[PDB]
């Protein structure tokens, strides 16, 4: 009966920029709600309660109008701790403590090189079954980039896992892992093994590579 | 003060049932009504009920209608989540939350359990395999082969905090998890200092402290 | 901490003006009780009545339209709340009379299942007077300020309309009336001393507060009530003939309305509208009539137990 509906779902800002959310109420909730905050990875965050009024234990950039039907939430001067997901709340009706879908926020950084290292296989790993180099890629920006296997010149595929980084609460950017997955009968077999990347923010193809040894 | 304290990790397998407990400490635990919420990460958050600690009394959330169902044992002052029949999309995060302030009422949620997870898998769970990755340079920690999620990873418990970076698990063909965790660190240092990661999963009681050396 | 205030009181009715402009029923309240503190509270003067008054005036109008179709109306427990800042609280002691200090307070934030009913004379549908008979005014002294009295246990009241015929009747009992009767005189010779007490018919006039006017489903009932104010009491089932009249005055306002052309309605009786008269002399007796006219009174009798502040 009483729907809430977010604004933005997702969000990019940059740095000292604005940003604004719009929790809309499809009827009179009448002037309570409360606005929280979830970093990736740990226990959301209440930031507003009374639609209005800071919680003392937050900065006063945050702020939110509203009164009645519709809300909304100002970030003046955002910075890097912001980059998580924000939410409103119902609880005048004391049990209908309902949510929005939520609004995800994310960074529009500088492009910045991907600090890029190697480690090959494991001693105490390869005599057990298996073996798996591991290419890192360390604080980057934009997310989008890819890394592709090479071994004795040999492109790999369908054995790789890789894994990307939240935006960083600290520089805002990303990290991400690429695992290549391979038996100690095909690691034996070859001696050069190479990780390939290719990212917006450099001029070339790189590559780290390691002769088994 | 304001302190509660949840469950850890557990995976029961599908069609089956769970539960969870919430025990609030700096507070009387009665006078506060223990709500519960889930995350599903594809979604966000979503209210699933309303419990009083002084009476029994459950209002839930029109979703969540049946297969949820909360208690309470107000002496050893802890709250009870079951959840049951598991399907397969019900594995999520669970929080239990309270409702702070002083007079009046205005019940907003204060204070928040830090969450279990529940995977409603069909797999044996397995403790993991920590490996090393010695190499400004950088090191790491390979924790592969194993389930369920979550296993934590602290360096040199915890005093080496800046730098570290912790990624999501990768689920491989073989039904298991695979993550690492890295830190970056001063060139000198290698060598100078010692690097030890603590792996801990909570599942199958694990805890293994493995160090780094080049 | 905290202080009186206004604010748009909202509302929240269990429904199944209630339909979109007031919320669901909180099935879950908390009186969250208050200590050390004596405040002070004045039924006859708040806000909670021009809110109420207002909001009822827009329902009452909207619902039942004079000339103009024909539908159900039968109101449904009502709660009010006040939003974030602000706090209602409540006077928990089961003898207070309306006005002064209560120190048995305790804060909450919906009020308790108001059923908007308008009427004169009697009060119906209401909460009753919780431990023993309560009579409430801004002043027993001056006597132009009316008198509401709320009883300890209810008396129901059935009014009829049979045919298609003319006018209709209302039935009560008089055994469990003329005794919650002579206990309201009881409770009235105690504030007036030990006094004697004369129940009168109304002055005349304005044929709703000289009469039971009332509307049940959809139709405006004016009971004669003569018989129930008898002195002297013959306790047999009690008869009342009740016009249905098409031409009514508006508590609206200024102006007369008139509604368009087989009815039965139960109703507790909670409360009774007395006005009293006099005596210079004094005499050795104190004589009240069945009042009304302002419809403000009918929701101080429900309001007298709550106060609106803000919490600061
Ligand atoms: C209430 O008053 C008593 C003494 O009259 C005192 O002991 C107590 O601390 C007071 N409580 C508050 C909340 O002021
Ligand atoms: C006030 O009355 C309520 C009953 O409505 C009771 O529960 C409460 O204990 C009373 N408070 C005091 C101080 O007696
Ligand atoms: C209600 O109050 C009266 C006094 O007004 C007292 O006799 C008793 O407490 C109650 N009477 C009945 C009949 O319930
Ligand atoms: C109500 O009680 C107060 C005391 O709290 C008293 O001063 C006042 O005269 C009483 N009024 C009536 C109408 O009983
Ligand atoms: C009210 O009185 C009428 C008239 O006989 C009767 O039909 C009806 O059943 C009565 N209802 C109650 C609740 O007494
Ligand atoms: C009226 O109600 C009373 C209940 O107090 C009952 O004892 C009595 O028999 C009733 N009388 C008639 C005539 O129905
Ligand atoms: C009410 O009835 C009495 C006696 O039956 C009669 O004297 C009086 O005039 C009537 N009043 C009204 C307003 O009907
Ligand atoms: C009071 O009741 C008696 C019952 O016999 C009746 O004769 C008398 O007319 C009544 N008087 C009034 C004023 O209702
Ligand atoms: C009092 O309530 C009953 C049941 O809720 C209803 O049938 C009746 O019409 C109400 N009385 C009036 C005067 O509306
Ligand atoms: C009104 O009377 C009916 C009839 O027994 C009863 O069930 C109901 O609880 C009463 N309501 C109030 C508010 O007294």
């Amino acid at each position: 009966e009483i729907v809430m509906t977010q604004s933005p779902a997702t969000l990019s800002v940059s740095p000292g920029e604005r940003a604004t959310l719009s929790c809309r109420a499809s009827q009179s909730i009448s002037s309570n709600l409360a606005w929280y905050q979830q970093k990736p990875g740990q226990a959301p965050r209440l930031l507003i309660y009374g639609a209005s009024t800071r919680a003392t234990g937050t900065p006063a950039r945050f702020s939110g109008s509203g009164s009645g039907t519709e809300f909304t939430l100002t970030i003046s001067s955002l910075q890097s701790e912001d980059f998580a997901s924000y939410y409103c709340q119902q609880y005048n009706n004391w049990p209908a403590i309902t949510f929005g879908q939520g609004t995800r926020l994310e960074i529009k950084r500088t492009v910045a090189a991907p600090s890029v290292f190697i480690f090959p296989p494991s001693d105490e790993q390869l005599k057990s079954g298996t073996a798996s180099v591991v290419c890192l890629l360390n604080n980057f920006y934009p997310r989008e980039a890819k890394v592709q296997w090479k071994v004795d010149n040999a492109l790999q595929s369908g054995n790789s896992q890789e894994s990307v980084t939240e935006q960083d609460s600290k520089d805002s950017t990303y990290s991400l892992s690429s695992t290549l997955t391979l038996s100690k009968a095909d690691y034996e077999k070859h001696k050069v093994y190479a990780c390939e990347v290719t990212h917006q923010g450099l001029s070339s193809p790189v590559t780290k590579s390691f002769n088994r040894g | 003060q304001v302190q509660l304290v949840q469950s850890g990790a557990e995976v029961k397998k599908p069609g089956a049932s769970v539960k969870v407990s919430c025990k609030a400490s700096g507070y009387i635990f009665i006078s506060y009504f223990m709500h519960w919420v889930r995350q599903a990460p594809g979604q966000g958050l979503e209210w699933m009920g309303i419990i009083n600690p002084s009476s029994g009394d459950t209002r839930y959330a029109q979703k969540f209608q049946g297969r949820v169902t909360m208690t309470r044992d107000t002496s050893t002052n802890t709250v009870y989540m079951e959840l049951s029949s598991l399907r397969s999309d019900d594995t999520a995060v669970y929080y239990c939350a309270r409702r702070p302030g002083g007079l009046e009422r205005h019940n907003w949620l204060d204070p928040w359990g830090q969450g279990t997870l529940v995977t409603v898998s069909s797999a044996s769970t397995k403790g993991p395999s920590v490996f090393p990755l010695a190499p400004t340079a950088a090191l790491g920690c390979l924790v592969k082969d194993y389930f369920p999620e979550p296993v934590t990873v602290s360096w040199n418990s915890g005093a080496l905090t800046s730098g570290v970076h912790t990624f999501p698990a990768v689920l491989q063909s073989s039904g298991l998890y695979s993550l690492s965790s890295v830190v970056t660190v001063p060139s000198s240092s290698l060598g100078t200092q010692t690097y030890i990661c603590n792996v801990n999963h909570k599942p199958s009681n694990t805890k293994v402290d493995k160090r780094v050396e080049p | 901490v905290w202080k009186d205030a206004d604010t748009t009181l909202f509302c929240a009715s269990d429904a199944k003006w209630a339909t979109h402009a007031c919320v669901p029923t909180d099935p879950n309240p908390q009186e969250i009780h208050l200590e050390n503190v004596t405040e002070n509270f004045n039924m006859w003067k708040n806000n909670m009545v021009e809110q109420m008054q207002e909001d009822v005036i827009s329902l009452w109008d909207q619902s039942l339209q004079p000339c103009c179709p024909k539908i159900s109306f039968d109101p449904i427990p009502i709660h009010y709340c006040t939003p974030a800042g602000y706090v209602i609280l409540k006077c928990n002691d089961k003898n207070f009379n309306g006005t002064g200090p209560c120190k048995n307070v305790s804060s909450v934030q919906c009020t308790h299942g108001i059923k908007p009913v308008v009427s004169t004379q009697l009060l119906l549908n209401g909460s009753l007077a919780e431990e023993e008979i309560i009579i409430r005014s801004e002043n027993l002294t001056n006597n132009a300020k009316t008198i509401i009295v709320h009883l300890n246990k209810s008396v129901e009241i059935n009014c009829t309309r049979p045919g298609d015929i003319r006018k209709a009747y209302c039935e009560i009992n008089g055994t469990k009336w003329n005794k919650v009767l002579k206990q309201v005189t009881e409770k009235l010779k105690e504030h007036f001393n030990n006094k004697t007490i004369i129940f009168q018919p109304p002055s005349g006039g304005d044929l709703e507060i000289t009469m039971h006017s009332f509307n049940c489903r959809g139709e405006f009932f004016y009971c004669n009530t003569t018989q129930l104010f008898n002195n002297t009491c013959c306790n047999g089932t009690i008869t009342l003939p009740c016009k249905i009249k098409q031409i009514i005055n508006m508590w609206q306002g200024t102006g007369q309305a008139m509604y368009a052309p087989k009815i039965n309605c139960v109703s507790n009786i909670t409360g009774i509208l007395l006005t009293r008269d006099g005596g210079a002399n004094n005499t050795s007796n104190e004589t009240f009539r069945p009042g009304g006219g302002n419809i403000k009174d009918n929701w101080r009798s429900e309001l007298y137990k709550y106060k609106v502040v803000q919490i600061e």
